[PDB]
DNA sequence: ACCGACGTCTAAGAAACCATTAT
């Protein structure tokens, strides 16, 4: 009833201004600055406005709380005071002039009463026509959608979200959504972050990124996407692709997977041609970003297992001086975990009050293995300086792990966990301390999503600005 | 192991490798579905599965009660060595190990035996929840060093139940199996589960690391008489009957230090 | 007449909808 003796991976370390570090991302923001503004890239976050007469002062009283501190409500343990745009990310937040506010037309009622969301989104899009001369006058474009057109916004094969953005996708410009939710939550910091994170990012700024990071490693994810039709399913099974390049900076892409288009598969897993096919983009990508030199070693994260086919064609798109890792990451797993606390001089050895840490992992065969993503974190309290912070604490009583299937490599658990713990924590669109799945995983669903809805924007590849 | 804090799992360790059971030869080739209208039919007191023969757990007799003398051709015993192999190879001795650990440890016990979405549960029942063998959970999901409830009905529900369960579940990793435990609450009738959500919630809430490790030492007491004790108990499915199974199953759940 | 059609059983997840906010 003994199992092998379990390692804790160290919290990772966010880089930010002047090269420096910390766990916490909203308090290393507040206390240094965000990596990308010693750069001066951007040098100012102008905005842009898309939305009905009677909503417009709702975007500017958003803009206006971006503008000015506020304080936090909910989660007090984690979220730290918000000292506004200037303060916090060292640029101005130019509101938009009545040329770079743009209204919508008022035929979109008529079609969100009629319930058609395809052609909701075109008028949408017809509607920002206006700045596509103006795109130079402005950096991100803010989009509210009422509450009046709540049916259109997600049914049976559709999703508004989506399709804009892919829509704007082509058209280089960056926009955001925001909803009622975004101004009906009693929390306006937890809000306030989130959305000054992202229009952040979205400006072309970099808020912060992973602090020993190697530059002769590549990390790929695959996840699929199911949509439905009368003759059956197809499968999007997009990819996507984490790394720095040699200079100072940070690239996120993802692209579809689809060597043709009018290719329709029924499963998620791919075969010996699409893999060669989509791993020598990935390899074409790294080498135009690293100066054409070839990576090292090589991640590559599924949701579902890896076929035979898959690990041929694997091992057979890459050079033989290239180390190869395939993990297979199982969501739900019948495995939890229960944190016990040794003696401490008088106290006997009892279960802890605070759930197991995160970065926990307990090897159980030779090839699987469990990483706790959920769990507590300690040094990123502002409360109780020395009491542990669990982030899923009004959501689940207790963490929940996730099991690590390996198919390829020689290499120990302690790399493979510092990868996906450390790539867990690059969620610019994320507001909080982590997520539970690597955002390799995030971007690919994301994508696939995207690619689903639309199936005219494949064979390009995209930045996570446009789709986060 | 070298060093604390621990890491205390929910996995109890099944040290039985080897089991026995009967085959029924068949005169006429059968189907799973067969089988299984037959089982629902005739409600036999026995546990059968389908691999390749049908493979059954219990008495001749419930047997002979399922197919007649003329379709029996012949009653033999098959012999599942490496029961992990197996379990990891076939699915039908997966599920079919499953029930008979599951018989074997809910036998002789006030316990209900409940299934939902293929899934085993353990659930006290309404008129057992004042016995004494419950003083400890009852003390696990109490607040304030008060006892709590363990059976009541749904607040704001017009005929809706719940009790305490936990989900007993068969697991195989690297030739080990494993009897896997995760406390639940369980909802009758189970169709209206939708209407307990806030319920569950509610009630789950608070159960931190403290709560969850007393509500899963109670939850191995009740379901096997003895907690830390190092030992293992051996539990019997059908042992009055000529095909029986018995398996050892370790008592202190597996842990890990470093 | 070797393969198809179709039932059983696992493991794992996507897809629509609800819910609450960090001892
Ligand atoms: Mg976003």
């Amino acid at each position: 009833s003994q199992l092998a003796a379990h390692s804790t991976i160290p919290e990772p370390l966010l880089l930010f201004k002047d090269n420096r570090t910390d766990t916490h991302p909203l308090r290393g923001l507040s206390q240094y600055g965000p990596y990308s503004a010693c750069f001066n890239l951007p040098g100012q976050v102008r905005l842009a406005y898309l939305a009905p007469t009677e909503h417009m002062r709702k975007l500017d009283a958003i803009v206006r709380e971006l503008q000015n501190p506020a304080t936090p409500k909910e989660a007090t343990n984690y979220y730290v005071e918000y000292g506004g745009f200037e303060k916090v990310f060292k640029v101005p937040l130019v509101m938009p002039q009545e040329h770079l506010r743009c209204l919508a037309l008022d035929e979109c009622h008529g079609v969100a009463a009629n319930g058609n969301g395809l052609a909701l989104a075109d008028k949408i899009v017809q509607s920002m026509s206006g700045l596509f001369r103006q795109k130079h006058a402005f950096d991100v474009l803010l989009v509210y959608l009422p509450a009046s057109w709540k049916k259109c916004f997600e049914y049976d094969g559709f999703d508004l979200h989506d399709r804009i953005k892919a829509k704007v996708a082509p058209l280089n410009l960056p926009i955001q959504i925001i909803n009622d939710t975004a101004l009906t939550r009693q929390c306006r910091a937890n809000v306030m972050w989130g959305v000054s994170v992202a229009l952040y990012a979205k400006a072309g700024g970099i808020p912060w990124k992973l602090a020993d990071w190697d530059k002769d490693e590549a990390y790929i994810g695959l996840s699929y996407a199911i949509k439905k039709n009368a003759e059956g399913q197809e499968y999007t099974t997009c990819c996507s692709q984490v790394f720095d390049p040699d200079g100072t900076g940070f690239e996120f892409v993802a692209y579809d997977t689809r060597e043709f288009i009018t290719d329709r598969k029924g499963n998620p897993y791919l075969s010996y041609q699409e893999m060669q096919s989509v791993l020598s983009k990935s390899l074409h990508l790294y080498q135009s970003s690293h100066n054409g030199r070839m990576p090292r070693k090589i991640f590559i994260h599924k949701t579902t297992h890896f076929t035979e086919d898959e690990i041929q064609g694997a091992f057979d798109s890459f050079s033989s001086s290239t180390e190869i890792e395939l993990v297979q990451i199982i969501q739900s797993t019948n495995w939890y975990g229960l944190k016990v606390d040794g003696k401490k001089g008088d106290k006997p050895v009892a279960p802890a009050s605070y759930p197991v840490d995160r970065g926990l992992y307990q090897p159980l065969t030779e090839s699987e293995c469990l990483l706790w993503t959920q769990g507590s974190v300690m040094g990123v309290n502002q409360q109780n300086p020395g009491q542990p912070v669990f982030k899923e604490a009004a959501l689940t009583p207790l963490p929940n792990p996730i099991m690590l299937r390996r198919f390829s490599g020689n290499g120990g658990w302690h790399a493979t966990c510092s990868s996906i713990l450390a790539l867990t924590k690059v969620d610019w669109n994320n507001n909080t301390l982590y997520k539970k799945l690597p955002v390799t995983l995030v971007y690919s669903q994301v994508f696939a999503d995207v690619v689903k809805q639309t199936p005219e924007i494949v064979n390009e590849i995209y930045d996570y600005r446009f789709f986060m | 192991g070298k060093s604390f804090p621990a890491l205390r799992t929910n996995a109890l360790p099944v040290v039985t490798q080897s089991i026995r059971c009967g085959v029924v030869t068949l005169a006429s080739p059968i189907t799973f579905s067969e089988l299984k209208e037959r089982i629902s039919q005739k409600s036999p007191k026995a546990l059968l599965t389908y691999t390749e023969k049908v493979l059954f757990l219990g008495g001749e007799p419930e047997i002979r009660k399922i197919f007649s003398n003329d379709e029996i051709n012949s009653i033999g015993q098959y012999y599942i060595d490496e029961i992990a192999q197996s379990v990891a190879a076939s699915t039908f001795l997966k599920s079919f190990v499953e029930e008979a650990i599951l018989t074997a440890l809910l036998r002789e016990k006030p316990i209900l035996h409940r299934v939902r979405h293929r899934t085993h549960y353990a659930v006290i029942p309404n008129a057992s929840a004042k016995d004494d063998r419950f003083l400890d959970l009852r003390k696990a999901v109490g607040f304030k060093g008060d006892l709590g409830y363990i059976t009541g009905n749904v607040t704001n529900a017009k005929e809706l139940s719940w009790a305490e369960a936990v989900s007993i579940r068969l697991e195989e990793r690297g030739g080990k199996l494993w009897i896997m435990l995760k406390p639940e609450i369980w909802i009758k009738p189970l169709d209206r589960r939708e209407e307990a959500t806030d319920f569950i919630r509610s009630r789950r809430r608070y159960r931190f690391n403290q709560c969850s490790y007393q509500i899963l030492d109670a939850w191995i007491k009740i379901l096997f008489g003895s907690i830390g004790g190092g030992g293992t108990v051996n539990i019997s499915c059908f042992p009055d009957a000529e095909f029986k199974a018995e398996f050892e199953i370790g008592t202190r759940t597996a842990f890990s230090l470093g």
